[PDB]
């Protein structure tokens, strides 16, 4: 699970002395530039097209 | 008293009963009292209806100005108890009259009302509007001081 | 005085500054947005004031000085930013 | 065409209670309206 | 008329219509002329009586 | 060039200030006739989905003919202040025009209005002056008379159901009028005004009075 | 649009060389309660004339419908249990009876986490008369899969619900049916290259 | 007037109810009878029964009406106030000044039982409006209902997306949402999408007919 | 103010810089000035026409200027003959900014038209800004105690035609004006213009600053207050509130542009299968 | 003077970096993508219909009703336009006009 969380796969953190994961809380992904991205990246192959 | 509902400050009831209950409700020899405010009982009514009316312009003045305030201390600027201020709070904002979001388990009042990215991006718009236009009215100013000391 | 960045005055900084106890500190916030002095908002449940506009005042020959160097960094990212556009839609610029 | 004007009538009392499927109670009244009146 | 495919032509007498049927209009068997371009053909009457 | 279908039309609508002030209260007693129009005019213009939910056809047209004075103009009166709809107000008598052609281009004008402005009422008073069923082929009048009737048949056949514009013509003549007139599409219903019954006769008295 | 076209012609089935009338009901109700929302469920078959009419010769398709409706969770889930068994020899619902059946449960999850901020997982277990471990399960499967707006907390054993804003789900369907037509697009002016 | 009375008592639509109390009540006002003040009573009844009780108060206010005014279009004035002003302790007061002409009338007392809950629900609307997160308590004690009914009505409101919001039980608080309505392009670009992929099934058909 | 807006129409334009070349053929000129004709649409200015007045002043002192007011009455006259909608609403020099004289100017001005506009019209091509600008005198009062005087406040100024003065005006620019762009390129380009333009008004307004701090001009008082005032509108575009607004706003108007750019696709897939088709039919029948 | 009448309809410079109102931005994407849906909803049709229409009719049959083709690339043009133009214009804006 440190080596999912440090490479990114996961979002959360580790309490050692308690024994559990943390999941971080979701962030709103349409408030980020990822929707931007992915429709940068199709915008641009159907102007390609 | 008139100025006192044109200010756009708060006015507190306390106040204005010891300034000028006296003068409207008894009157004077001088100057004689209307019936507007009288012992009878339109007059006790049209009193209580003064004293909505000055709670009501301190909440209208407390939502200009306020972002977010304590129920207490909304009570204790209307003069009232929390229970009260929190049912004329409740009646001006069913009557839409008023905005405002009572988190009544924290005791808070919120009169900002959630942001619409088309409101926030549009007053981005307009604050950017306003920048050029007074920059275009400074370089005109700088024009005409150029053509005064040259 | 303080940076367009930092312009939430905690009821406290008022209270001392002005010499004034914090319950009435929100009053005279209420004096200063009446008259139009100042412009912005109070966040009571915060005790903080959310500043966003002040009264213009007569400046000195330095802070005019600091103002012309403001220019000069707004003046720079103009000039960065039209030769950015200029040069990336150079073929579709007429 | 008294039958054909029966079944139009039945349609039209299914409209005046602004109803969409035509009843029989639609097509008994038409047929009182239709024969009886008319 | 329609299921063997002739023409159905209806004879009302309307003046209305004698401009189609011919500019002369003197005699009714003036419609055979149309009647013969589209046989077979089925000339209708009804007697409204 | 194409010119606006609105434009180029010698008849208008009804303006706000040209709607009658008679109202539905102030005719007395016809409430039969009320009902017809209703269900054939005003009805089919803001129920068309439930007219076609039910499989109703809504008639194209509405033929209102009965004795002089028995309340048809006055009830078209009324449906023209009662109505969120355009009206279009015209008379038989007014298609037949010296210039030759103008009388079926007035009829295609008015039709062209009325469907440029859906939902809208066409009403025609004195229908015969261009629905008679005798036509004399050797005389301009009768001629053009002839072509302003084909035309107005042809525009009652253009409209399609999904066209949300009801026709009115009103008549006291009707024996007169031609029958392809009264041909289904064209003028699917047939309200007569007879002369008022004895309850009819009060209502009438008591509304006036 | 099963659904739909089915409560359109509840009251004017004829079409008896495809079912039975009954079987007709039954139909219209199992796809209403998993395609209509709670308060189209209510005024077209909870409180239809015709369906409940029906319905009083169908006991168990009542208890089916009236068991998620009323919020009866463990009669609702043995009454599942039931209706896929009988999905499973209908040859109109056999390959979509592994289907519906989870979708359904996912409606009954959902309901009981739509007006509650948080659940005990026992409460839940309790409610659908299973197992916590049972519980534990499915709702992990249908988060994971995206399909119940929670997260679960195991060491204090609570689902925490959640209100994602509707656009994150507009955005993700936007992607994959674009990326859907695009495919076709694209090996569409493939095959019209050569 | 008896149709109207069926039409009522198998809770149908409303509108025809009304429609048939109407003429009813045209009929027998034109003929002055004593029952035209009854037919009037449910004609104000189905007004309140469709959720638009500010026109029952017009209706009172007609020409026709005002002859007939007296206790029973007192009492239906009156509930009408109730249901416009979502109040149900005005609803109770009501059905107490006029028990005689409400609660005795066998077509109204039926549907009382369905206006009661109509009320419950505007009234529980009207009162967590002012609130974004508010105790039950104080919902209940405002409602002057008992907590869990209060708790189990917000449950089921909540359930049937009368208004946005969760129950907090651990702490009992409801929490109700400013909830952004959803986005129309958003759709209408879904169903964009669809058919321009049936447009490319289209343009398969004839690319590989005519190739 | 009495003006919302000038409009100078081409015809204006034309006629200013055939004065100001006729006269500059004599070889000692520094600027010409003349009468502005145009009508009143509402609070707009509609400049239209103009006439060239006699005019001479003094290079040293701004006192000595002589303007031929009865050659203004007497061509007012005659224009007013061939057009009476047309009035005097203003005057204009060609002088490239204002002059310590155009207040005495503007008040001479002011006896035939109350609400006189003064267009300085730029006969050298400024590559960004229009070649008028619309003055209109206004009496500033100070609070400083300074006793009220005579400024002109600035208007914004446009450069509209009439039907047939655009028809000539496109006749005229046929082969230089390129149509052939893309609107928008057109927008992009004005985009870019109106970065360069806001780069030239803050390099004005940093070198007026740069002239008042060495001290070649004293502090305006007024001046700092505007730009103290533009200082502060300078919005936070590092806030999380306007950060997220954006982002959503851009994904928002990205997914519009996705589904134009899909149909887009489609469409011209649609044009290749017609063509292809075409091909294949014109070399099947031949 | 070719310099001098080039000014005509040349935009101010305060409008190029102007963005366009926001709701109305919003409002008109919306009703634009949902006149688009009607558009592609009657396209698949023109597509069938054209398959089997014989070419005495592919313009005779085009008069006098509308061609979702050609109404759906001005609206995609359209769209293309306003929107790239307002996000060029809000990004050149959030670098030029900036606090810090
Ligand atoms: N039901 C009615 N109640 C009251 N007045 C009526 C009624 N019917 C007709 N009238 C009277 O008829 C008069 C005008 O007659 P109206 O134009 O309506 O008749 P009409 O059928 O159009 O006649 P015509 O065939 O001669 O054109 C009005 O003054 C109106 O008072
Ligand atoms: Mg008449």
């Amino acid at each position: 699970v440190a080596k999912a969380i440090r490479d990114g796969v996961i979002e959360a953190s580790i309490n050692h002395e308690k024994g559990y994961v943390q999941s971080k809380e979701m962030i709103d992904i349409y408030s980020t530039r990822e929707p931007q991205l992915a429709f940068h990246q199709r915008i641009s192959f159907c102007l390609d097209i | 008293l008139l100025k006192l509902f044109t200010t756009m400050e708060l006015m507190r009831w306390s106040t204005l009963v010891e300034d000028y209950g006296m003068e409207l409700r008894k009157g004077s020899l001088e100057s004689p009292a209307t019936d507007v405010f009288g012992s009878t009982e339109e007059g006790e009514k049209r009193w209580k209806d003064l004293k909505n009316r000055v709670v009501e312009h301190n909440i209208r003045i407390m939502a200009k100005y306020y972002t977010r305030i304590t129920m207490k201390r909304m009570a204790q600027l209307l003069d009232l108890s929390v229970d009260e201020s929190e049912a004329f709070l409740s009646n001006l904002v069913v009557n839409k009259t008023i905005f405002a979001k009572v988190d009544r388990l924290a005791g808070i009042i919120n009169f900002q009302r959630p942001k619409d990215p088309n409101n926030l991006l549009n007053d981005w718009s307009q604050k950017l509007n306003s920048l050029m236009s007074l920059v275009n009215k400074t370089t005109h100013l700088i024009a005409k001081e150029e053509m005064i000391h040259n | 005085t303080r940076p367009a960045n930092h312009r939430q005055l905690t009821f406290e900084e008022i209270a001392k500054s002005a010499k004034i106890t914090v319950n009435e500190v929100e009053l005279l916030v209420m004096k200063a947005l009446s008259v139009g002095l100042v412009k912005g908002s109070i966040d009571e449940v915060d005790k903080r004031v959310h500043m966003t506009w002040v009264q213009p005042r007569v400046l000195d020959l330095q802070q005019i000085k600091g103002m012309k160097d403001r220019l000069e960094f707004w003046c720079t990212d103009v000039k960065s930013m039209e030769m950015l556009v200029e040069h990336q839609a150079h073929d579709i610029l007429t | 065409a008294e039958v054909k004007g029966v079944c139009t009538e039945a349609g039209m009392y299914a409209l005046r209670e602004r109803r969409v499927h035509v009843t029989q109670e639609d097509f008994e009244m038409a047929v009182a309206k239709v024969m009886q009146k008319d | 008329a329609h299921h063997t495919d002739c023409t159905f032509i209806r004879v009302s007498g309307s003046e209305l219509v004698q401009k189609f049927i011919g500019e002369g209009a003197r005699m009714v068997r003036e419609l055979f002329v149309m009647a013969r371009e589209h046989a077979p053909s089925i000339i209708f009457m009804d007697e409204i009586d | 060039d194409v010119l606006p279908p609105e434009a180029d039309s010698s008849i208008m609508m009804l303006t706000s200030d040209q709607k009658p002030d008679v109202m539905y209260a102030d005719i007395g007693g016809m409430d039969i006739q009320k009902q017809e129009v209703r269900e054939a005019v005003e009805l089919p213009l803001t129920h068309f989905e439930l007219y076609k939910q039910i499989g109703i056809d809504p008639p194209r047209g509405v033929l209102m003919y009965g004795p002089p004075g028995c309340g048809k103009t006055m009830l078209a009166k009324a449906v023209a202040h009662h109505t969120t709809a355009a009206f279009i107000r015209v008379v038989g008598s007014e298609f037949v025009q010296k210039y030759l052609g103008e009388g079926p281009r007035m009829v295609r004008d008015v039709f062209r209005l009325a469907k440029e402005n859906a939902p809208a009422i066409i009403f025609i008073d004195e229908i015969d002056a261009i629905a008679t069923k005798r036509f004399d082929a050797q005389t301009g009048a009768d001629r053009e008379v002839q072509r302003i009737l084909l035309e107005l048949l042809n525009q009652m056949d253009g409209f399609d159901q999904n066209v949300n514009v009801k026709v009115i013509m009103a008549t006291n003549r009707a024996d007169t009028l031609d029958p392809a007139l009264l041909r289904p599409g064209r003028l699917d219903r047939k309200i007569e005004f007879p002369l008022p019954d004895r309850r009819q006769k009060r209502l009438i008295f008591s509304t006036i009075t | 649009q099963a659904a739909e076209l089915f409560l359109d012609t509840v009251s004017t089935f004829t079409s008896y060389e495809l079912m039975d009338y009954k079987t007709f009901v039954t139909y219209t109700v199992y796809v209403s309660m998993i395609a209509l929302e709670r308060p189209d469920l209510r005024e077209k078959v909870i409180k239809g004339a015709e369906i409940l009419e029906v319905l009083h010769s169908l006991p168990a398709v009542r208890q089916y419908l009236f068991s998620l409706y009323e919020c009866r969770y463990s009669v609702f889930f043995q009454s599942l249990a039931v209706v896929e068994q009988e999905m499973k020899k209908d040859w109109l619902f056999a390959p979509h009876y592994r289907y519906y059946v989870r979708e359904m449960r996912i409606h009954a999850y959902s309901q009981l986490l739509e007006s509650y901020r948080s659940l005990t997982l026992g409460y839940m277990a309790e409610a659908f008369g299973v197992g916590v471990e049972f519980i534990d399960q499915e709702l992990s499967r249908f988060i994971a899969a995206g399909r119940l707006h929670c997260k679960i907390d195991k060491v204090n054993e609570i689902v925490e619900t959640n209100r994602p804003d509707s656009k994150n789900w507009q955005y993700q369907e936007t992607i994959k049916k674009g990326d859907l037509l695009l495919n076709r697009v694209q090996k569409l002016s493939r095959v019209i290259n050569m | 007037m008896q149709s109207g009375i069926i039409h009522a008592a198998e809770e149908k639509d409303w509108k025809t109810a009304y429609s048939y109390f109407y003429e009813a009540f045209e009929g027998y006002d034109s003929i002055d009878s004593p029952k035209a003040i009854t037919s009037l009573k449910y004609m104000l009844l189905c007004k309140i029964m469709l959720n638009t009780p500010e026109d029952v108060q017009a209706l009172v206010s007609g020409k026709l009406a005002l002859r007939y005014a007296g206790r029973q279009t007192e009492a239906l004035k009156c509930v009408a106030q109730a249901s416009k002003n979502r109040s149900l302790a005005d609803f109770e007061k009501a059905l107490t000044d006029y028990r005689a002409e409400l609660r005795d009338d066998p077509i109204i007392s039926t549907h009382l039982a369905k206006l009661y809950d109509n009320l419950l629900e505007q009234n529980l609307i009207r009162v967590i409006e002012p609130f974004s997160r508010v105790q039950i308590e104080h919902i209940s004690s405002l409602i002057k209902l008992s907590k869990a009914d209060v708790e189990r009505k917000l449950s089921q409101m909540i359930l049937d997306k009368k208004f946005h919001g969760i129950l907090d039980q651990g702490e009992g608080v409801l929490i109700i949402f400013d909830e952004p309505p959803v986005d129309k392009t958003y759709e209408a670009a879904l169903e964009t999408i669809q058919n321009m992929s049936k447009v490319v099934d289209s343009l398969y058909n004839k690319a590989k007919k005519l190739t | 103010l009495a003006v919302q807006k000038v409009v100078v129409h081409p015809l204006v334009l034309l006629s200013v810089v055939d004065h100001f070349n006729r006269i500059g053929k004599v070889g000692n000129q520094k600027r010409v000035v003349g009468v502005l004709l145009g009508s009143w649409q509402k609070k707009v200015l509609d400049v239209s026409n103009s006439f060239a007045v006699p005019f001479d002043e003094d290079d040293k002192d701004d006192s000595v200027w002589f303007l031929d007011h009865d050659y203004l009455e007497n061509m007012y006259g005659m224009f007013k003959k061939v057009n009476a909608r047309e009035r005097i609403v203003g005057w204009y020099h060609t002088g490239p900014k204002l002059h310590k004289n155009d207040i005495a100017i503007n008040e001479l001005m002011k006896r035939y038209c109350p609400n006189s506009v003064l267009v300085i019209i730029d006969v050298k091509p400024k590559d960004l800004g229009l070649p008028t600008e619309a003055y209109i005198s206004v009496e500033e009062v100070h609070d400083d105690g300074t006793p009220t005087s005579k400024t002109f406040e600035h208007v914004t100024s446009e450069i509209g035609a009439e039907e047939a003065e655009e028809v000539g005006v496109e006749h005229l620019l046929r082969d230089i004006k390129d149509t052939t762009v893309g609107t928008l390129s057109q927008r992009i380009t004005n985009q870019v213009h109106g970065l360069k333009g806001l780069n030239s008004k803050l390099l004005d307004i940093r070198s007026y600053l740069e002239k008042v701090a060495t001290g070649k001009l004293p502090i305006n008082h007024q001046i700092i207050y505007q730009l103290q005032d533009v200082f502060n509108l300078l919005p936070d575009v590092s806030l999380q509130e306007f950060v997220k607004a954006f982002y959503l706003k851009t994904n928002d108007q990205m997914v519009v542009v996705y589904l134009a750019s899909l149909i887009r696709s489609v469409v011209a897939l649609h044009n290749l299968i017609n063509n292809k088709i075409a091909n294949r039919d014109a070399e099947k029948k031949e | 003077e070719q310099k001098m009448l080039l000014n005509l309809h040349k935009k101010s410079w305060m409008e190029g970096l102007t963005l366009q109102d926001y709701s109305e931005h919003c409002k008109h994407n919306e009703s634009v993508v949902k006149e688009m849906l009607e558009l592609a909803k009657n396209y698949n049709k023109a597509v069938e219909e054209e398959d089997k229409m014989t070419p005495e009719q592919l313009a005779i049959k085009n008069v006098g009703k509308q061609d979702p083709k050609r109404h759906l690339e001005e609206h995609v043009d359209v769209l293309m336009t306003s929107n790239i133009v307002q996000c060029l214009a809000a990004m050149l804006d959030t670098v030029v006009f900036k606090l810090i």
